[PDB]
C-alpha cells in the first residue's frame, strides 16, 4: 500500500524496503528495471524463486511487510515494489551511490511580460545536476500550497550521470498578480532547497 | 489423508432409452440399501472442498455422460441423482457442524463409503435443484479476499422458477416470484455487510463475455435455455411475479470447451422446468481498496464448482 | 517456458481508441485468467483488470468500468483490450500478466510492456518566449504548447556550447508538448550584446526565434 519514493545506500551495505498498509494479505515483491516489465523476486512473503541471490530476504509479521538486502550489488539498483493480491506499492527507487555526493542546483523563472500580456502566465523551475534521480517538487502560493495546474517531469540523466528535471506552473494571470510571491521547493534527501520570485 | 479413485451408484433403471438412466445403469452399480453412518468419536478434522479431489471424478463422468449420449439423435433425458461409493480402505467422511462453510473444522464427523443423493445439473450464474442449507445461508471461497477464486452462496430457502416454452420459434419465458427473491437477497447482502466489515454491497449484471456466463444458461427438455437476468439484480428493490426472457440456442460454446456446436431445433411442443435455485455464484469487483462499497456479479469460475457446492462436505480417506 | 508478447501499442490522439494484444506461448491458454495492467511514467503499477479466456468472464476495476473491455481469440490464442475515450493520463506502459498454476496472484509471469501516447489531434505550434535575468546570472527561452516532438533549439545561430543546456519535454494535461533551454552567463556581459535562442520545430517547420530583455 505506502512505500517510499526513493531510498540511497553504498555498495556491501544492508538496507530495508518497508511496505505498510498489506491488511495482512500476504506479500508479494517486484524488482523492476527502466523500460523492463516487473520481476518477481520474493512470493509468499519469505519465499524466492530460482535464480534470486542469498542478499534478497523478506518478512510480513504483520501489516507492514519488509524486504531486506544484504552488500547490495550492481544488480539491485531497480524499483522494489511491494504487491497485495492487484495492489502494489507506489516504488522504491533503490539507488546505489556510483559518484558520491550531490546537491540540486535548481533556478526559479516568472511569467513572461508577453505571456501576462497574453492574459497567461507560466513559473517555470529548472532543477538539475542532482543524485541520486529522486526529487520532490513543491509550489507554493504565498505561504500556502497549489495542487492544480502543476506539470513536473520526470528525472532523466545528463551526460555527467548526474540528473535533471523541471516543473511548470500555469496559472491565470489575474491569481499571479493576486499574491505576494510564489516558491517552488523541492526536496532531495531530506534537504529541501527553496526558490522565490514575486510580481515586479 | 489421501486421493482415490471411486465408483458410483444409481437408482436408475435400464428400460427406457433415457441418457441418465441407461448411462448410471451400466456405468454405476445400483444403489445397496445399506447405509451405516457412524458419528465419530467426537473428533474435530478440518475439510478443504476447494483442493477436493472427487469434483475431478465427477467432472470426467459429466464429460463422459455428455459426450456418449448428445449428438446433432434427440431424446428427452432428466437429471437422476447419481451416488458415489468407494471400495474397502478408501473412505468417506462427512460434515455435520450444521453451517459449514467447507474450509473449516468439523465436530459431528459422520463415515458413510457413499455419498447422498446428487443430480449432475449443470447451470451457470444461478445453481439449481441443489441441496438447501440447514440453519443460515453460507458464503463460500478459499478466501472472500481474491477476486479470482468464486464466491457461492448456500441459500436456506429453496426459491421456485418456472421456465417454459410454449407451443414465436425459439423465445420463452421464465417467471419468479418476485418478493422471495427481493427477500433472500437481502438476507445475502446483510451476510456480506458482515462478512465485510459493514461495508455497502452493489449487485449488478456481468461486466461483458460470452453468452454463457453474461446470461443464465442450463438446458431443460434436451433444449440449451439462456435467460436475461437483469431483473434479478435490480439493485434499486419491484413487488409482483417477475417473467425473464430465455431463448433456445442451437450454437453452444460446449461447457467442456471444444468450439461451437450444432444441434436441431427444439421439439414441437410445451417445453416446461420448473427448479430449485438453491445457490448463487458470485464474484467480487476487485480494486477500489478506498471505495466504501463492495460489488458483485453472478456467475463465474467453472463447472466443477457447480459439483463442488454439493460435495462440500465429503473427503476421501485412508484405511 | 511460458512467454507473453505484446505488440499493440502506438501514440493516439484524445478521444479515440486503442487496441492491445497479448500471445501466450507455453501453458493450456485456456486455463490462468490473463490480467491487464498499466504503469504510468514515473508512477506505480496500477491493475486494471483480468479476463477469464474459457467464455470470457471479465473482472474491470472500478476507474474504467464502461471505458475498458476484454475479448479473446482461441485459435490466435490471444488477449484484447480496448480502452476508448482516452485522456492524456492515460500515456502509460501497459502490460498483460499471470501468475502460477495455483490461479491468478502474484503475477510470476509478465509481458513486455508496450507504450501508449495519448496526444493533440492538432498540430497546433509553439511560442517562445524569454526568461530574462532579474539580478548568479543565467537566461533562457521556453518553448510552450507544441506538437509533435522533437524541437531543436541553440542559441545565437548555433555558437554557444558551453553554459547552455536544454531539458526534455513535458507533456502537458491539454497534450501539447512544452520545454525550456536556459545558459548562465557572467553578470557582465548584459547590456553588450544581446541574446536569441533558435527554436526550429520540422512538423510545423517555424523557425521563429526572439530576445531576451529584461
Ligand atoms: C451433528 O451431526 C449429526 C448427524 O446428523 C446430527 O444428528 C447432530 O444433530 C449434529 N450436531 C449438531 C450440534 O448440529
Ligand atoms: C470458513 O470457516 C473457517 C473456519 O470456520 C474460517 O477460517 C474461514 O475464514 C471461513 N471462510 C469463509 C469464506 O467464510
Ligand atoms: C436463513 O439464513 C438467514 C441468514 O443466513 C437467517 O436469518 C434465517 O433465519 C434462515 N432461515 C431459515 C429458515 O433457516
Ligand atoms: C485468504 O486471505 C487471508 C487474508 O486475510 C489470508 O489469511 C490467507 O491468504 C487466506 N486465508 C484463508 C483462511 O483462506
Ligand atoms: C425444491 O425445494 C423444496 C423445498 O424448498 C423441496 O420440497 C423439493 O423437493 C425440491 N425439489 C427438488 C430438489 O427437485
Ligand atoms: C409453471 O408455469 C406454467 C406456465 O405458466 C404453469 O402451467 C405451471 O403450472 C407452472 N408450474 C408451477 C409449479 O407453478
Ligand atoms: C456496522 O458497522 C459497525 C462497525 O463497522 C459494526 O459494529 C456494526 O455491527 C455494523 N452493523 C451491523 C448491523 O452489523
Ligand atoms: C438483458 O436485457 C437488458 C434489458 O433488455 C439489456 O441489458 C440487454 O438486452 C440484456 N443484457 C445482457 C444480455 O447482458
Ligand atoms: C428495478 O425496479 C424498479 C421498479 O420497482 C424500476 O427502477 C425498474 O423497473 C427496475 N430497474 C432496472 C431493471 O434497471
Ligand atoms: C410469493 O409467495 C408468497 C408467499 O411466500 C405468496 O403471496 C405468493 O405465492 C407469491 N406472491 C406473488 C405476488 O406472486
Ligand atoms: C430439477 O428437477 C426437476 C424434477 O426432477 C426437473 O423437472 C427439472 O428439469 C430439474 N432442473 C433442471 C435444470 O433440469
Ligand atoms: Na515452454
Amino acid at each position: 500500500l505506502t512505500q517510499p519514493a526513493s531510498m540511497s545506500a553504498s555498495p556491501g551495505q544492508s538496507v530495508t524496503i518497508s511496505c505498510s498498509g498489506t491488511r495482512h494479505i500476504i506479500s508479494a515483491w517486484f524488482q523492476q528495471y527502466p523500460g523492463k516489465p516487473p520481476k518477481l523476486i520474493i512470493f509468499d512473503d519469505d519465499k524466492r524463486p530460482s535464480g534470486v541471490p542469498s542478499r534478497f530476504s523478506a518478512s510480513r509479521p504483520g501489516d507492514t511487510a519488509s524486504l531486506t538486502i544484504s552488500n547490495v550489488q550492481p544488480e539491485d539498483e531497480a524499483t522494489y515494489i511491494c504487491n497485495t493480491y492487484e495492489f502494489f506499492g507506489g516504488g522504491t527507487r533503490l539507488t546505489v551511490l556510483s559518484q558520491p555526493k550531490a546537491a540540486p542546483s535548481v533556478t526559479l523563472f516568472p511569467p513572461s511580460s508577453e505571456e501576462l500580456q497574453a492574459n497567461k502566465a507560466t513559473l517555470v523551475c529548472l532543477i538539475s545536476d542532482f543524485y541520486p534521480g529522486a526529487v520532490t517538487v513543491a509550489w507554493k502560493a504565498d505561504s500556502s500550497p497549489v495542487k492544480a495546474g502543476v506539470e513536473t517531469t520526470t528525472p532523466s540523466k545528463q551526460s555527467n550521470n548526474k540528473y535533471a528535471a523541471s516543473s511548470y506552473l500555469s496559472l491565470t494571470p489575474e491569481q499571479w498578480k493576486s499574491h505576494r510571491s510564489y516558491s517552488c521547493q523541492v526536496t532531495h534527501e531530506g534537504s529541501t532547497v527553496e526558490k522565490t520570485v514575486a510580481p515586479t | 489423508d489421501a486421493d482415490t479413485t471411486l465408483f458410483c451408484a444409481s437408482d436408475a433403471k435400464a428400460h427406457e432409452t433415457e441418457v441418465h438412466n441407461v448411462w448410471a445403469t451400466h456405468a454405476c452399480v445400483p444403489t445397496d440399501p445399506n447405509p451405516q453412518e457412524i458419528h465419530l468419536e467426537n473428533v474435530t478434522e478440518n475439510f478443504n472442498m476447494w483442493k477436493n479431489n472427487m469434483v475431478e471424478q465427477m467432472q470426467e463422468d459429466v464429460i463422459s455422460l455428455w459426450d456418449q449420449s448428445l449428438q446433432p439423435p434427440k431424446i428427452s433425458f432428466d437429471p437422476i441423482p447419481i451416488h458415489y461409493c468407494t471400495p474397502a480402505g478408501y473412505v468417506i467422511l462427512k460434515c455435520n457442524d450444521k453451517n459449514f462453510n467447507g474450509t473449516g473444522p468439523c465436530k459431528n464427523v459422520s463415515s458413510v463409503q457413499c455419498t447422498h443423493g446428487i443430480k449432475p445439473v449443470v447451470s451457470t450464474q444461478l445453481l439449481l435443484n441443489g441441496s438447501l442449507a440447514e440453519e443460515e445461508i453460507i458464503i463460500r471461497s478459499e478466501n472472500l479476499t481474491n477476486n479470482a477464486k468464486t464466491i457461492i452462496v448456500h441459500l436456506n430457502k429453496s426459491v421456485e422458477i418456472n421456465c417454459t416454452r410454449p407451443s414465436d420459434i425459439r423465445k420463452a419465458y421464465c417467471e419468479i416470484n418476485g418478493t422471495k427473491w427481493n427477500k433472500v437477497l437481502k438476507q445475502v447482502t446483510e451476510k456480506l455487510k458482515e462478512h465485510f466489515n459493514n461495508k455497502t454491497i452493489i449487485f449488478q449484471p456481468p461486466s461483458g463475455g460470452d453468452l454463457e456466463i453474461t446470461m443464465h444458461s442450463f438446458n431443460c427438455r434436451g433444449e440449451f435455455f439462456y435467460c436475461n437476468t437483469t431483473q434479478l439484480f435490480n439493485n434499486t428493490c419491484c413487488n409482483g411475479t417477475i417473467t425473464l426472457p430465455c431463448k433456445i440456442k442451437q450454437i453452444i460454446n460446449m461447457w467442456q470447451g471444444t468450439g461451437q456446436a450444432m444441434y436441431a431445433p427444439p421439439i414441437d411442443g410445451k417445453i416446461n422446468c420448473v427448479s430449485n435455485i438453491t445457490g448463487i455464484l458470485l464474484t467480487r469487483d476487485g480494486g477500489a481498496n478506498n471505495t466504501s462499497n463492495e460489488t458483485f456479479r453472478p456467475g463465474g469460475g467453472n463447472i466443477k464448482d457447480n459439483w463442488r457446492s454439493e460435495l462440500y462436505k465429503y473427503k476421501v480417506v485412508q484405511i | 517456458h511460458v512467454q507473453l508478447v505484446q505488440s499493440g501499442g502506438g501514440v493516439k490522439k484524445i478521444g479515440a481508441a486503442v487496441r492491445i494484444s497479448c500471445e501466450v506461448t507455453g501453458y493450456k491458454f485456456m486455463d490462468q485468467l490473463i490480467n491487464w495492467v498499466r504503469q504510468a511514467p514515473g508512477q506505480g503499477l496500477e491493475w486494471m483488470g483480468w479476463m477469464n479466456p474459457t467464455y470470457g468472464q471479465v473482472n474491470y476495476s472500478w476507474r474504467f468500468e464502461g471505458r475498458v473491455t476484454m475479448t479473446r481469440d482461441m485459435d490466435t490464442e490471444t488477449a484484447f483490450m480496448e480502452l476508448r475515450g482516452l485522456r492524456v493520463d492515460d500515456t502509460a506502459v501497459y502490460y498483460c500478466a499471470r501468475g502460477p498454476s495455483g490461479e491468478n496472484y502474484p503475477f510470476h509471469y509478465w509481458g513486455q510492456g508496450v507504450r501508449v501516447v495519448v496526444s493533440s489531434p492538432s498540430t497546433k505550434g509553439p511560442s517562445v518566449f524569454p526568461l530574462a535575468p532579474s539580478s548568479t546570472a543565467a537566461l533562457g527561452c521556453l518553448v510552450k504548447d507544441y506538437f509533435p516532438e522533437p524541437v531543436t533549439v541553440s542559441w545565437n545561430s548555433g555558437a554557444l556550447t558551453s553554459g547552455v543546456h536544454t531539458f526534455p519535454a513535458v507533456l502537458q494535461s491539454s497534450g501539447l508538448y512544452s520545454l525550456s533551454s536556459v545558459v548562465t552567463v557572467p553578470s557582465s556581459s548584459l547590456g553588450t550584446q544581446t541574446y536569441i535562442c533558435n527554436v526550429n520545430h520540422k512538423p510545423s517547420n517555424t523557425k521563429v526565434d526572439k530576445r531576451v530583455e529584461p
